[PDB]
Parts: C-alpha cells; structure tokens; sequence
C-alpha cells in the first residue's frame, strides 16, 4: 500500500481509419502545486507504439525504464529485432497488465492509468487500457482520470462506434484531440497549456511532436461577469 | 604423486590448475574467432563450419550482444560461451539499473573475469570451455 505524490494527470487518445492519436500535458503535479513542466508522459517503444501514462510520476518512470529493457532484452540472440520479431503493441501492453495486476494482487501497486497506442505488424489499430487494479478494456476512445469525464464524450462525437473509424481522417481525429486538450486546460485544476502529442499511422509511422500549446482560447467574455448574483457593478 | 588433474580447486606442485589448461585445450579444439579495435570503434568476425548443406544460411548466429553496445563471441564449448554471455547480461542489467549510465567496457570485462575466474576456486564446478573476445564503445 502506497500513496502517490508527484502526479501527471489526463492521457487521452482514440483511433481513425489508418492508425491511433494519443496526448497527455507536460505537468508533474504535487498535490495542488504545479512543480515540474517539463515532464513527458507519452513514452515511443520501438516505431510502431507509444506508451501514455498518469499517476504516479516515481511509478511512470519505473515503467520507463522497464520498456527500456524489454526493448534491450527483445533484442538478445534475435536477428529479427528490427523486422518480424520486433516489440507489437500487443505485446508490450499484455506485459504491462500483468505486472500492474501482480502489483495490486501483492497489495502493493504502480499508481497509474495506462494507454497503450500503436498499429500491429498487420496494420490493426490497437488501442487498450490498464490501471494500478490491472482493470483492462479497448475502446474506439480512450482517455484517463479526468480525460474519461470530459475528452471521451468529445472523442465519441467523431467515433461513437466501431464502423465510424474508417470514416475518421488523421485532421479530423487530431482536431478533436487538440479541441479535447483545452477542455481540459479549462476545468481540470492540475492540467498544463504545453502538452506533446503523438500519432502512430500505418503508412506515414509514428509521428512525434512535442511543446505543443493550447490555443485559440475564449476568455473575451470574463469582462461581462461581475458579483455572484445581485451585484451590478 | 599424480591424480592432481582429477579435481578442479587443485594446485599442482608446481603451482598450476591442470583442469583449467585442459578447459584450454576444449578451446583450441574450437572454430577460430578474432577482433579488431579501430579508431573509434570494434570489429568481430568469426569462422561458422558448415557441417552439411543442410545448415540453413545465416540462421546459426554465435556472435551476441550484451546490453546494446557490447559485442562477444567466443572458440570451443558454444553452450558454455551462452551461459557465459546471458551472465554478461544480468551483470550489465544491474549496473544500469543502479548507475543508470550503460556498463563501462573495463566494468563489464571485470564482471565476466571475476565469474570465469570463480569457477576455478571450487571442485563442485568445472572451469569454462570457451576463450570470449568482447569489447564495445564506452564514455572515454
């Protein structure tokens, strides 16, 4: 049993007709003090997945390191590292869940919720999540903590079912995303305005971008509201 | 007397371990491996017999990696030079893991040494069947 301290908050993401969008802010919260910004939670394994994690910041750092390894360790006496025998997302998610749910069973957990984005080798969309219970589930969207209240009825708008995401462009579903990003910056109390987004599409790879800002903000009209009811002036 | 050839540990009277230079002759007995250090870098190449034409090309690999930086190969017991190298690979693990920096060269060459040289303290194991060639780039 544990207690979490220095935390990252949302990851959200979904899938469109070619590949998978995942984005998380660059924020490591203590408590309600904003203390680091320059944290990346969005963490590439290999080309072909990008690993987005919240929580625990000390917890997300010992999965970074553990995926480092794994990357390391697929490598040992395997010609086929860079082809066939290659780290899937698959894999590296299926890894991940069973270590959170050994974690939480030896009542000891990683404090985190975990988005594991990628395309297969035969050009799937994959898409699940995993938390400190070792709950797992896939969705055409899925986002964590405040993501799952506030980005996923966003996210669902485009892609409500299965058969809408052939129907979703990497503009459409990026559009979404970003629009979903200042929602966030707007109502949840330990989000960030600088956030890094990531797409793995099955044609042009993994695209990478990072110190990515909020923008195109409606504040104009704050200078209408004054008192909280029967105040004039 | 003799018999001092029989056990492991033993020193000879004149103060060598016979069941070490006979691990020796297990190496010579072996395909020949070499390296070559460069101005920057290393190159390992090795001899592969091909026993029949049945052997299918490129598929037997014996050179290995430690780590990503490190490269080892190795003459005479092969199963010995794997057991010698998947060591090599927890030995570089635990370096990282506590110095985060990946494992010095002259660091790992210590750790495979000290290993090797433990299997020739005790009777209750036999020395190592295999001469390993390995190096790699490090900070300096």
């Amino acid at each position: 049993t544990q207690q979490p301290i220095v935390t990252g908050t949302s990851v959200i993401s979904m899938k469109y007709d070619n590949g998978v969008i995942i984005a998380a802010d660059n924020l490591g919260s203590y408590g309600s003090l904003l203390r680091f910004n320059g944290v990346e939670r969005l963490i590439p394994v290999g080309d072909n997945t990008v690993v987005g994690i919240s929580g625990d910041i000390s917890d997300m750092q010992h999965i970074e390191r553990l995926l480092k390894d794994l990357v390391t360790e697929n490598a040992y006496d395997n010609p086929l590292a860079d082809a066939e025998e290659a780290l899937e997302p698959s894999y590296i998610f299926e890894y991940l869940a069973t270590v959170m749910y050994q974690r939480r069973s030896k009542m000891n957990p990683l404090w985190n919720a975990i988005i594991v984005a990628g395309v297969q080798s035969n050009g799937d969309q994959f898409l699940r999540y995993v938390n400190l219970l070792g709950v797992t589930y896939s969705s055409p969207t899925l986002a964590t903590g405040f993501g799952a209240h506030m980005a996923n009825p966003l996210l669902r708008k485009v892609v409500d079912r299965e058969s809408d995401i052939p129907k979703t462009t990497v503009q459409v579903a990026e559009e979404a995303i970003v629009n979903a990003m200042r929602v966030l910056y707007y109502r949840d109390a330990r989000s960030s305005r600088n956030f890094s987004l990531a797409i793995i599409d099955k044609n042009t790879g993994l695209t990478f971008k990072k110190n990515l800002q909020v923008e195109n903000m409606k504040w104009d009209f704050a200078k209408d509201i004054k008192g909280y009811g029967t105040q004039k002036i | 007397g003799t018999g001092y050839d029989l056990s492991n540990s033993v020193f000879s009277p004149d103060g060598r371990n016979f069941q070490v230079e006979y691990a020796v002759k297990a190496v010579e007995n072996g395909t020949t491996s070499i390296g070559i250090k460069c101005n920057d870098g290393v190159v390992f190449a090795v001899e592969k017999l091909i026993t029949s034409k049945l052997l299918v090309p490129q598929k037997n690999v014996k050179i290995q990696v430690v780590d990503r930086h490190i490269g080892c190969v190795y003459s005479g017991l092969i199963p010995d030079g794997r057991h010698l190298v998947n060591r090599g690979r927890e030995e570089a693990a635990s370096f990282k893991k506590l110095y985060k920096t990946p494992i010095p060269i002259p660091a790992f060459a210590d750790r495979l040494g000290q290993y090797v040289q433990a299997h020739t303290l005790y009777n209750s194991v036999r020395p190592f069947g295999v001469s390993t060639i390995f190096g790699g780039v490090d900070k300096n």
